[PDB]
DNA sequence: TGCACAGGATGTATATATCTGACACGTGCCTGGAGAC
């Protein structure tokens, strides 16, 4: 019916109006202090005043670090942008890692714009061009004007088209009897389909039949758009959307990432500030999430030191599970969580704690509830004891083979024999390591 | 991208189930009346019928006395 | 095709209770691993859960890639099975995470349902109007059956399909509307007066009777990575074959995810997950493992199967040693299947199956000698000796491999151990680690 | 203009100095470091005089002791029109540009050229447009009535003005600006006629406006190189500009300077975290400072006797002695409790946070105990705890709650060290199970 | 006014007509033997006969090597090519380093071309083309403030004229030799045909219509190699927007260089050209890889190689790119066998004082004689460059207190404000947390 | 004796449905304004 994958039993942080976390609500069990700190961070993000704040989630493996970031993303809502990253994604072969980090920084700042469009639309009834005096004169096009007759509901208009508009008109392969849509902001033309006023069953090109557009031919409408700053940066960097030669050739070449200079970013910031001052724009800062932060090296950390001190950069959430580890790209420095101390000085560390037997048991119970399985109480106790003995994730991932083995025996509940058979068929890390130690030829 | 018609039909569950029932009702070859309460609830339903190219006529409060 | 190493395996050999038969479907022995692989296969065919990592481990020549091939054969068609090696991630054109993302998204299939209309009839009249340069093309087509007669309007693609495999006003053709395919079935009129240039030797068929137009429902499976490459740029269908899909941006991927969810909501499309098999997973950097640790937690993730044969070896990209060459973060969220070595009876059954596959007839004494030398040396050496002894068998003109043919094949070709013995005996003739050799024999 | 939420250096408006280059105790958002502020004022007068070039100034000190804030104060006190390029140390390791080429582009972005030119504009409010056209459009007759608040006129219109007016469609009551030579018509909006909104222009219709342009040398280098156009200034793929075009630009600038058609302005190139550069970058900087077209370079680092990158030996500040011989070093010091309290007060007033006096004393105590930046960061998250229980002023227990929730470095190191079995060490050994 | 940056008190070697260096001449203080050796090298370069000769000048830091190289460049004059270089500039990511080395080698060989510029400009009064669909010729009549002139023109220039949209009454610009056509604008006599117009209006040229001038073109062989080896193709005269495909550098083959040499050798024999070899100066030569050092041996044995000047301040140092090769000045011995080494000696107290006085005179600063000895003692105690770089903060601090003369209190204040390397190192050692 | 809490009563809110109600547009015609002397 539905697809579940290691998550989606979590719907939020699960707090009341005072910020006090319940013991079990919202799909979360335990970790009260971390959830309250994440609620404070959520309120700070919703305040929309700060810039360049950062927190770090530190804890052991399998303790709920990525779960808290996904709970923050669910508590914020879909309107606030959220860019999840892994630390290995910043190394690209097309552009340096500094530009990729700045791109992901600019990808987490949203914007909402009320946009006004001048629209000519209707049904094409007359398509008549007229010619130039000397078509082989070398300079100037072949034709001079194109007369287009458009008919909408309760209206009819005639237009004398520029040839440059007619290139986009004839690139869409319009004809007499087609409903078109001309956008005067960019010159883009959309061919909607054949009109339904004529016959239907005499076509061979699986076309779509559309009634006449309501209202007049010439229109003005207001459109609310959601746009990030990185979208404006890559739109101005590779210009596609005009009707000129360069904008036409921009759509045909193979795209490649380029080092966008800071001058373009200053110009985009100036235009966005003008749009905000005009009262048609609203700025929505977001969250950038970098999981497995220990994969970064010293150069990206040193650039991140500068990039957090700008006046645009969003809230950055990191995560790591290292105790005292040398930073990558260095030889002999040793720093907590693989994060250098100059970056550590600008953070706010949120500690995460391991679980107990009862918390493991109720987590197993809720994840068996989500996966639509029925578990007996003795099998649940055995699964909780296994989770304490080996791993929480190993007891989590043994539920579905137990369900398959129960279903092959024509049963609905999960009993102790299925758990024992899944133990015997499937191994964990410790038993595999113990087998590898007592092995013959590097098993 | 222009507003689609199939989406106009799938975002409303009542209209979707009405389409599913009307497919077998038209396959049976029948005659059917539908009652409404809003102006636009039948104005959009006329658009659904013209998408389905079904034969239909409309009677409401705005109709003149001769048309009835 | 030809005879490959795993060409004798058709399925996993399991009953309805997921209990492996000892000798069935080309797989012998290894009952625990076969039962576990059947459990994984039923988990894949369920299609409910996502992002499970399965690890197959053991000594070399044990049946790991054989198990993966058996799973892929039992999976059947229309479910994607992406099988890659560990060294294919490293490229000069894409990053490691981008190649891993493409390999992940190649294993998710989307089944799209389409409504089409089939037209089969006899061509009567063709009118084609083209401009002077031949660019703008339009025209009308008059086709008939034995009952009806309809005039259709033609576009550019229809005219291009007509002017290829040229129809000559009396051929019986079939047109699919949604696919744009034109198929010339044959000629029914058999006109006498014909130009002496083309062949026009088509077969004689009858004019079709009944309805000219018929509605039909068709389905097809398209991978997610195909949709990303197609919507990436203007000529993405060429990039599906040339492989020039350079670092597709994330906005394309999330818009494709939203559109796929919309199509599932509308009832148009359904999602079919698959299996991604990474053989020799130990040849991956720690950055690839760190990316896999987060890519396994997404909803659009397939069942990842990894196979390795290393013991406690050094993880690539670091300076410490780990079991199976994998860090403990990946080993925590993975489930391990352990394969075990064989007896002499399983070796004999394997050799008999491989001899039956290669159409090689063996005597009982030759099979016993091959079983003994596969017990002493590796199994793969005794598997490889069979065709060599077969060619020696027709070199003395008898179609039965005897003991002397196996003895001659053992004499001519060496093991791993015998070559090591000869090198350690004659070290002065080979170039060693320091580049020292003695070529002169005086 | 210049949209910004709140920065980490947003409270600094410049160096606090009098006319005799003496630092005030607290002025323009800067507290303490009087010798560093006086030295930076001397460097600012060095830049403002503009009679010498190619000087290196190194700012060194402990971390979180006013290093980047001094550069921000210098950049704010510099004013507009004077270039200021602020790059990081690790930004020059490109994939399509060499390190010396990236350093050359960073060097040549800090020298500007001042060109003054005068144009003619016609700005006013459109009263009436009368257009007469034929059937074929071969000829067009036009009359335009335009006005300001002081004059009224009517213009007989030519063909190209008519074609430039039907394009970018103007009506009555619009306020437009027309350039005669280029034919560019800009709609400034509508006038104050209800019947965006822009007040009607006053004075003469045809004004002579002089504008002063400031163009960097790198832009002229990109434009004069014929391989790429001016769009490479925005796309960024300039791609290893040759040297002969740079020599031509230098000779032409020196030729323009004698005839008075242009003026040279020098700027400041600021390289934060200069210890991340390679040895070859240092060797290029050693010769890039001995040129007439060179700015004043400010470098900042906090390393003390570290390993030079690309070598195998240790050097003071992570820099070789050839670069240290060409530089003058400004040293920053640590802060007392009163400087920390004043800086926290300024950061509280910047973020619009009301602090009680006891909360300020607690923040000062935990600032002199651990770090300045930790106590600066605690204020904005203590204010959310204050607003959660519906209170405006931040009290003592809110700061204590924020201290309890968010950890610092010294507590986290101890918590890691007591529980080292739960984390991954340098050997990749971890224990995940609780029991045994 | 004038910008001074670490140099420009050096105007030459200060030699006499016999090559004997005076003690204070040309802005040079001391250093007799190195200046005399550089004068001999300058005479050898002005001989213009030998190819591939290399010298190297070695010494301590801040001793006068780069000053000597710039003095050589000032002694040779501006018509002789001089390409400065640092050793780290050879590592480019577009081509191999050997290609960059050969490019910088061929950038130091120049040419001199005698040319003639002929220009017609003025208002168009007559534009009458004549055919025999193909125009045979076109007659254009120009007009200026000193009279008119009637010219015949081939249709090739007529195509460029109709490219520029030239009508009757426009002010144009025609180059006779190259056929370049530029439209300046409409004449001021037609400024009242409309009240509002798109055309721009310019007055008549006050000079004659026909102007002639003799110019001398200086090019290098690298410019011809670049111009003959454009990979995408040629370009127009005006291109404000760049090409759609980005052209990067390519490994230029030997065949193109041979053909360029053949064409230039043919043009020299007619007296059109003149060959001026130059100097390639590479500073910080110890930052070169062993592969570039090996390719330099091949490049120095060519027939067209210029004079190469190298500088280094290393002692017995390992060569970059190797592991256990110790050679003097960081230069491998097989290369060291091919040059002549010029030693450059350090300075004592009075020359340091005299150099400080010279830099104070150049920077337009007035220093008291009491402060000058303290500045010299400071320079001998720490560094010459530290004493030289402290003059401008001293001048600013003196000007702040309304004084135009340097008082020793300003020197003490500038010593207190700005530190040297040794005191900063002593702060680094006696500290706890990262300075 | 006063006050607070709970239950009932009533207003209302916003899209309907009928349903008029007074306005703006598509055809005749004839005579008077326009051309010519
Ligand atoms: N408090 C919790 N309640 C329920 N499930 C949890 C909790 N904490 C962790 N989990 C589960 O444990 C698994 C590992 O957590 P995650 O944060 O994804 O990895 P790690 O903790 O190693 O960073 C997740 O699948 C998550 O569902
Ligand atoms: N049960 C089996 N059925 C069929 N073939 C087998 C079996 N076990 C082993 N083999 C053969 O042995 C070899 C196994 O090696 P491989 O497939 O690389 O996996 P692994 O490396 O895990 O042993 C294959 O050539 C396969 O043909
Ligand atoms: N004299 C000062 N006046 C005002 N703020 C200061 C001062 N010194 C330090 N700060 C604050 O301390 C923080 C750290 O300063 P900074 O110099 O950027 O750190 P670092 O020394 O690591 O570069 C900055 O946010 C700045 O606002
Ligand atoms: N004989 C001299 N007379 C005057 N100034 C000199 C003399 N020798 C050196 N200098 C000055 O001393 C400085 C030494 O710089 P430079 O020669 O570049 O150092 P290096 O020799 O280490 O390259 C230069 O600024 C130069 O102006």
């Amino acid at each position: 019916v539905t697809r579940t994958a290691a998550h989606t039993h979590i719907k939020g942080l699960g707090l009341d109006e005072s910020g006090v976390a319940k013991r079990v609500e919202g799909g979360f069990v335990g970790q009260i202090e971390a959830r309250e700190a994440c609620g404070v961070i959520v309120d700070l993000i919703k305040a929309k005043k700060m810039s360049g704040r950062a927190i770090l989630l530190a804890g052991g493996p399998s303790t709920g670090k990525t779960a808290l970031a996904l709970a923050i993303s669910q508590e914020l809502g879909p309107k606030v942008p959220f860019c999840p990253l892994v630390g290995s994604e910043l190394y690209s072969v097309e552009v340096k890692k500094t530009e990729t980090l700045m791109e992901n920084f600019r990808r987490a700042i949203g914007l909402r714009i009320k946009e006004t469009k001048e629209v000519y639309e209707g049904e094409v009834t007359e398509l008549t061009p007229e010619d130039a005096e000397n078509p082989l004169g070398g300079y100037g096009k072949t034709i001079s004007h194109v007369i287009v007759g458009l008919k909408s509901a309760k209206g009819t208009k005639t237009l004398r088209l520029d040839p440059t508009i007619y290139e986009s008109i004839q690139r869409e392969k319009v004809s007499i009897g087609d409903v078109i849509y001309i956008e005067a902001n960019t010159g883009a033309v959309k061919r909607v389909g054949r009109s339904d006023a004529y016959a239907t069953e005499f076509d061979l090109e699986t076309e779509e039949y559309v009634p006449l557009p309501k209202g007049e031919v010439h229109k003005k409408k207001e459109i609310v758009q959601d746009v990030t700053l990185h979208d404006l940066d890559v739109a101005n960097a590779r210009p596609q959307g005009g009707q000129d030669v360069i904008s036409m050739m921009g759509q045909l070449l193979k795209p490649k990432k380029t080092e966008i200079t800071e001058k373009l970013r200053q110009e985009v910031n100036k235009v966005v500030a003008k749009y905000i001052d005009q009262g048609v724009a609203e700025l929505i800062p977001g969250v950038l999430f970098i999981d497995e932060v220990n994969m970064l090296d010293i150069e990206i950390f040193t650039y991140l030191n500068k990039a957090l001190e700008s006046n645009i950069a969003p809230v950055v959430v990191l995560a790591s599970n290292r105790g005292m580890t040398t930073v990558r790209g260095t030889e002999d420095v040793i720093s907590p969580h693989g994060v250098p101390p100059d970056l550590i000085d600008r953070l706010l560390i949120v500690r995460t704690l391991p679980y107990d037997k009862d918390e493991i048991r109720t987590i197993i119970e809720r994840r068996a509830t989500v996966e639509r399985l029925q578990v007996e109480s003795s099998a649940l106790d055995l699964l909780a004891t296994m989770g304490t003995e080996t791993s929480l994730r190993y007891a989590l991932q043994l539920l579905a083979p137990c369900g398959i083995l129960a279903q092959t025996s024509n049963r609905k509940e999960i009993v102790v024999n299925d758990v024992n058979e899944a133990k015997l068929l499937f191994l964990d890390a410790k038993r595999s390591t113990k087998i590898l130690e007592t092995s013959a030829n590097y098993l | 991208s222009m507003p689609s018609m199939d989406r106009f039909i799938t975002e409303s569950a009542k209209l979707r189930k009405l389409d599913e029932l009307l497919v077998k009702l038209k396959s049976e070859g029948h005659r059917v009346l539908i009652y409404f309460q809003m102006t636009k609830m039948m104005d959009l339903m006329e658009e659904y019928l013209t998408y389905r190219q079904y034969n239909h006529i409309r009677l409401d409060g705005s109709s003149k006395l001769e048309d009835r | 095709s030809l005879i490959a190493a795993h060409s004798h395996i058709t399925g996993l050999g399991l009953d309805e209770n997921l209990q492996p038969r000892p000798t069935s479907e080309g797989m012998v022995g290894q009952l625990q691993a076969r039962r576990a692989a059947g459990v994984i296969l039923k988990m894949v065919q369920n299609g409910t859960i996502a992002g499970r990592a399965v690890l197959v481990a053991g000594p070399p020549s044990t049946g790991k890639t054989a198990l993966a091939m058996g799973v892929s054969q039992s999976l059947g068609k229309d479910v994607p099975f992406t099988a890659i090696a560990g060294s294919e991630i490293f490229s000069l054109e894409l990053s490691k995470t981008e190649a891993l993302t493409q390999a992940f998204r190649k294993s998710i299939g989307i089944k799209i349902k389409e409504e089409t209309e089939l037209i089969e009839g006899e061509v009567v009249e063709i009118q084609i109007d083209r401009s002077i340069t031949g660019g703008h093309k339009q025209g009308k087509l008059t086709i008939k059956t034995t009952d009806m007669e309809t005039i259709y309007e033609l576009g550019n693609k229809m005219i291009d399909g007509l002017t290829k495999e040229k129809v000559l006003a009396g051929d019986v053709i079939s047109i699919d509307k949604a696919s744009g395919k034109i198929t010339k079935l044959g000629r029914s009129f058999a006109r006498s007066r014909d130009y002496d240039a083309m062949g026009a030797d088509t077969r004689f068929v009858q004019c079709p009777e009944g309805e000219l137009q018929k509605r039909k429902t068709v389905v097809h499976t398209v991978s997610l990575h195909e949709i990303d490459v197609i919507n990436s740029r203007t000529q993405g269908f060429l990039a599906l074959f040339t492989g020039d899909t350079g670092e597709i941006r994330s906005e394309v991927r999330d818009q494709i995810n939203t559109k796929v969810a919309e199509w599932k909501e509308e009832g148009k499309a359904e999602i079919v997950p698959g299996v991604l098999f990474i053989d020799e997973v130990h040849m991956l950097d720690i950055e690839c493992f760190s990316f896999i640790n987060r890519a396994l937690e997404d909803e659009f993730a397939p069942i990842v199967m990894m196979a390795t044969n290393r013991g406690v070896s050094k993880t690539r990209g670091t300076n410490y040693k780990s079991p199976h060459g994998l860090p403990l973060d990946l080993l925590d969220r993975s489930i391990i299947i352990t394969t075990k070595s064989y007896n002499e009876q399983e070796i004999k059954t394997i050799l008999s199956i491989r001899a039956q596959e290669e159409e090689v007839e063996l005597s009982s004494d030759a099979l016993d000698l091959l079983t003994k030398t596969g017990v002493e040396t590796s199994l793969r050496y005794s598997s490889n000796l069979i065709s060599v002894a077969q060619q020696i068998a027709m070199k003395r003109k008898n179609n039965t491999v005897e003991v002397e043919d196996v003895k001659r094949a053992y004499l001519l070709f060496l093991d791993s151990a015998r070559s090591v013995k000869y090198v350690q005996e004659n070290e002065s003739q080979y170039i060693d680690d320091q580049g020292n050799v003695q070529i002169s024999i005086a």
